[PDB]
């Protein structure tokens, strides 16, 4: 019983720390932000700030 | 002089101007249309605000566009139907396309005062009047949204949307100039920095609109 | 009462312009006077007047004018009947501009 | 808690988008004839019935 | 002049300006309301909280749901319905979705003047609002949650919150521009600084005010 | 009036009114259903 | 004119300030309960202390709430019984609760002038009077904890607590907006440095206090 | 089927022509 | 003198320039064509947008098409047929193209006052253009975009885009020159800056303009 | 059951993440992009930035 406590929350908190990570964030205020182009999907941008 | 408070209209201004510069003379007044178009050309040379863009449907004969005249800068444009954004490149880049390419995206560059297009689009303006209530829309037709440069006032009742908005922009502007004239110079620093003041008020204002529905990241990938 | 043209030689020099702000006079008793501003761009014109006061002695201690001429000139008058005052002198709050 | 009984009591003579002073003359001439015909709209509605 | 202890308003309010400037003459007093219209707008152009936001439900129609004059900045955007937000993103994203129809994430973006939604959503509104009809809140449509531009006075009685609150600030920052008219600089930076250390405590106030209650930084939700 | 208290106070916006483009969108819905009903 | 040692009221205080502001004319002292104003809703802006928190009973209809007309800044809220301190999160995390929701946590959020909470919680205010001795709580109510803006004064025997604490805080600071109406620049900076000196003395006063009893670490787990 | 936000004023004049022309014909 | 609202043109602004030096005196203002001369020059000598740009069509002829003379710099360059683009390289590299004969990505080259492609390419013209032949643009031959010299004023009616859209440039530039005939430095200082920041508005419009429609950094063509 | 999911979940968010990186976007300053010599899409150098 004890054994599958622990492995359940131990993945448990190793899947959420994997899904979070994974899907990524990034952090640009408004001031050379660029909304409009950056919103591209192509790994292959064009465009970028300077 | 006297003008009244709700300063909309280019005659009021005018004499606004000579009254924040407090002097009225021959010498001064006459060439404050002059000011004033030195102050609005400096600012609408670089300002992008929305009031300022417009719609326009282009004439594609064969992926190929002429520049409106008063064309200043290009934002987003796509299809009248099921979207299809455009995309910018290079002349390097299109060219390969067309002599190796003998659903697929959409690709346009600037050739001087001409846009061109790969896919060899065509595109027609609307039908227009004849009894002209309406004004119908043609199929295989696209849409374009740019930055326009507003007309120069060049009239006393004229109005603009930067006088209803900011008229102190203008008016701290035009007295840069009218410090230039005669050289009041700590004149000149303090009406510039409240213009630059006023001036860089605009842009906050915007890029802090067209990410302000719920900052997220890209939820685009290629599948 | 009336002076055309003080060019605030003593100062600055004759050509600039000079931001007027304040007449502030020394007055002595009671009365009612009419302060009146002017100015000409050129030294030999007698000036276009710009604005004028009414100054009760008691409530108002100054005045406020608004001109940058740098030939200005300004006009007392006194039309009230049972005012007694006088004026010892006066200090004019002024800035400076510039010139071409 | 609250009642929704204010009215705008100020003139609509500011405003960084859509409505400016420049145009505010056709939108209050809009306004006022859409409810005029929008009044009479319900009166040919009543009568068609 | 005199006034008021708690100065309610304009009617007040333009008088306790020339006070504060001792030396009220009438050239210079038409004009303060022009310096309020100054000041009013250099503050609403960056200034955003919640007293001025708004409830107001759309007509989306074939997505091409437009933008009420009024408005300025987003702050969220929901149905009435099982309380789903939306969320917001570019053209070039949401044309993907068009060309890859299968939509529970709804996003929207700003074409111009338009708003568009992903998904071919239709709230809706009555036609011009003669009204006669609450209709359930118009059938408890979509919602939006948006900064909009106040009224310019126009009315000595004429009010707004900030007087019940904050005038102190209105009349700083208009004697910001009434120190300009007239030049006394030293005086305008006195009132400039105090305008901003006097305005940037609302906006701490207001973040002190949001997110309280010791959130989580986010509920990582798996589904 | 009040020391600590701000949630006790609001102040109004402008006016909460729609855009011409707006009120020419609910002009069409009305047309729309006028030829409807003609039809 | 005299004050008194004991400086209580809004009365001693409007004399106090003509005393160390000792210029005493119809031009500044009809002024002084603008200078006050001025100086209090600086003060309250930011300033967040126990003293001005008040309690307050919810009157939860189905997950909504009516922000009340004087909050200004949210702490711990909880039920009237076993606890359960809430927490706050955002609009785009509440509702992807709800959607995919069909013992567990509370969480809330802010629709502009409303409250939100998931679990659609369901709460009452005290069922009120009669004989009214008692105010009896009511089952399922909830207890909401927040700053709250003080009554602006209005009164001269009308007191406050921040009289009562540190009458010269305010002292200082509408002596602030006193040396802005005439310019002693000098006073300006000499008021304004004592008066934050007393204003941010009054921070490290509670931030020593709420951490006072046995400063420890954080022994909560999940378990 | 999104349409673009053109001068405010330049919408108007075609609201009410076109509300003008239909209303009087429904008269 | 005096002059009109909008400064069309030289006829006005020869005089608008003396206007605002104030003085003008005939030792002066006979040079105010030079200065205007020498300002135009200072501008074009650096300055590249489109508004000068010309479409034009060649003759190869054995490769040693010529360079006319108004030239000052390519943008790009190409033919009407296909829309093939040329780059550009150094004669090191072109030369080892001929002792490699084997030619699609097409180069050329700047041999003095002439222009090289590897290739022996023959796109032609009329002889000297008596003309009497549109001939389909000179048999839809090579096209170049390239910036040319504009035209020295010579005329009171005589024009320029500038001024249609921005002559205070000039006035400001060539009161530069004209403020250094006569030794009046500090005004100077003040002319040249404005100018540079007049004109530094302009280029970055045009950035703004160019590439916009956010483009990928460079669609990868594999082939 | 239970495998499978979570064994796709942590793919799909990994191949997410694979998309993204993959799609290789160069961001710059307003000034010094040089659009011109950026689009080209030849990788080999013969325009250039300091």
């Amino acid at each position: 019983k004890d054994i599958q406590d622990l492995r359940t929350a131990l993945v448990r908190g190793y899947i959420d720390n994997v899904n979070n990570a994974n899907y990524g964030r990034y952090k640009a205020l408004v001031g050379a932000y660029d909304r409009r182009s950056l919103l591209d999907n192509r790994p292959g941008g064009v465009v970028e700030m300077e | 002089p006297d003008v009244q408070y709700p300063i909309n209209t280019y005659g009021w201004l005018k004499k606004a101007v000579a009254l924040w510069a407090d002097r009225d003379d021959d010498e001064f007044v006459n060439q404050i249309p002059n000011f004033i178009n030195f102050a609005e050309k400096e600012i609408y040379r670089n300002l992008r605000i929305p009031p300022l863009e417009k719609e326009v449907y282009l004439d594609i004969k064969d992926g190929v566009a002429y520049i409106p005249p008063d064309y200043l800068e290009a934002q987003w444009m796509m299809r009248a139907k099921d979207g299809t954004i455009f995309q910018v490149t290079s002349p390097e880049e299109i060219s390969y396309r067309r002599q190796h390419g003998t659903n697929q995206p959409v690709n346009f560059a600037r050739f001087g005062s001409r846009f061109i297009f790969y896919p060899s689009i065509e595109a027609d303006t609307p039908y227009y009047p004849d009894d002209g209530s309406p004004l119908i829309p043609a199929e295989n037709s696209v849409i374009l949204s740019y930055y326009a440069d507003p007309p120069e006032f060049h009239e006393d009742t004229d109005t603009s949307t930067i006088l209803t908005i900011a008229p102190e922009l203008l008016l701290y502007f035009t007295l840069r100039h009218a410090c230039l004239f005669v050289q009041d110079d700590n004149g000149v620093q303090k009406w510039s920095a409240l213009g630059k003041a006023i001036l860089d008020e605009m842009v906050e204002q915007n890029k802090k609109q067209e990410y302000s529905g719920s900052p997220i990241a890209i939820p685009n990938n290629m599948t | 009462l009336e002076r055309t043209g003080i060019d605030f030689d003593n100062v600055t020099n004759e050509w600039n312009q000079k931001h007027i702000n304040r007449f502030r006079p020394q007055t002595t008793g009671s009365g009612t006077y009419i302060f009146e501003a002017g100015g000409s761009q050129f030294s030999n014109e007698y000036g276009h007047p710009h604005t004028s006061k009414t100054y009760t002695i008691g409530v108002d201690r100054h005045v406020s004018v608004r001109l940058n001429h740098p030939y200005l000139f300004y006009n007392v008058i006194d039309n009230d009947v049972n005012s007694n005052a006088a004026i010892n002198g006066l200090t004019i709050e002024f800035a400076v501009g510039g010139r071409r | 808690i609250v009642y929704n009984n204010q009215a705008p009591d100020a003139v609509n003579n500011v405003g960084q988008f859509g409505a400016t002073e420049g145009s505010i003359g056709a939108y209050k001439q809009a306004a006022e004839y859409a409810a005029d015909s929008k009044y009479w709209a319900l009166l040919a509605e009543s009568k068609f019935g």
